[PDB]
C-alpha cells in the first residue's frame, strides 16, 4: 500500500494525515479499509480542511486530495474565519506570527459581522482609512479599529453616518492632537450630532 | 450595562471625566 497525498497544504503537515490513519486502523495498514471513514476521520481531526477526498486506485494505492479553508480574519481570537463567512481553527503554534485583521462577535455571527466589516470597510476605504479590527455585540452595537489605532464607537444606530461625522471631524481631531502633543485614542460617536473624543500621551 | 451608557449617551448629551466634546 502507497499513500499519495495531494492538493494545495498551507497548515497541514504529513503526519496528520498518517496519525488519523494509524489512530484508526493499526501500526499496520490501511487498504481494504472503508475509504468514507477515512475521510471522515481527517475531516474531524483537522478542522481547517474545507475538503478531502479519499480514493483508492489500483495496483495499489490511496490517494488523498486536500483543499484547506483560507482564513481572512482571526475570529473571535482564538479562530478564523473566511471569506464566504466559514468558521475553522488552525492549531495557533502554526499561524502565530501571521498578522490577519479582527472580527468579533457572538457564537454563529460571522457572516453577519464579516458583511458589516465589509460594507464599513469600504466606506472608510474612499478616505483612506483601513479597518483593522471590528467587533458586535450580541445586542448589535459595533466598535471599530482603524489601522492608526483609533478605536471608533458606533453603538447601534445609523453607523454610516457616524462614520461620515468622524471623517468630517477627523481633520480638526488631528490639528488637536497636534497642538497639544497628545493621540487621538478614540471617538465615541453614539449622540444625535457630535462626537465626544479621549485622548492619550504619545508613543 | 453598556446600554445603560448609550442612552446616557444618546438621550442627554452626556460623556465622562477627561472627554472633549464636539457639536455639529
Amino acid at each position: 500500500s502507497k499513500l499519495v497525498l495531494t492538493g494545495e497544504r498551507h497548515y497541514t503537515r504529513n503526519d496528520d494525515i498518517r496519525q488519523s490513519i494509524l489512530a484508526l486502523g493499526e501500526p499496520g495498514t490501511f487498504m481494504t479499509q472503508d475509504v468514507n471513514i477515512i475521510q471522515t476521520q481527517i475531516e474531524q481531526r483537522l478542522p481547517w480542511i474545507k475538503q478531502v477526498s479519499v480514493r483508492k486506485q489500483w495496483p495499489d494505492e490511496l490517494k488523498i486530495h486536500l483543499v484547506e479553508y483560507v482564513p481572512i480574519a482571526r475570529w473571535n481570537d482564538q479562530h478564523m474565519v473566511d471569506a464566504e463567512g466559514n468558521t475553522f481553527s488552525v492549531p495557533p503554534e502554526r499561524t502565530s506570527k501571521q498578522v490577519l485583521p479582527m472580527l468579533y462577535g457572538p457564537e454563529g455571527s460571522a457572516n453577519e459581522v464579516l458583511q458589516g466589516y465589509r460594507e464599513m470597510g469600504q466606506m472608510l476605504a474612499k478616505d483612506r482609512f483601513t479597518l483593522k479590527e471590528a467587533a458586535m455585540t450580541a445586542r448589535r452595537s459595533w466598535q471599530l479599529t482603524l489601522n492608526n489605532d483609533i478605536k471608533l464607537n458606533l453603538g447601534r444606530g445609523d453607523t454610516m453616518k457616524r462614520l461620515a461625522r468622524f471623517v468630517e471631524l477627523y481633520p480638526v481631531l488631528q490639528q488637536q492632537a497636534q497642538t497639544d502633543g497628545k493621540r487621538i485614542s478614540y471617538v465615541d460617536l453614539r449622540y444625535d450630532s457630535g462626537a465626544a473624543v479621549g485622548w492619550a500621551p504619545l508613543p | 450595562q453598556e446600554a445603560l451608557e448609550e442612552r446616557a449617551r444618546n438621550e442627554l448629551s452626556m460623556t465622562r471625566p477627561g472627554e472633549t466634546f464636539y457639536r455639529l
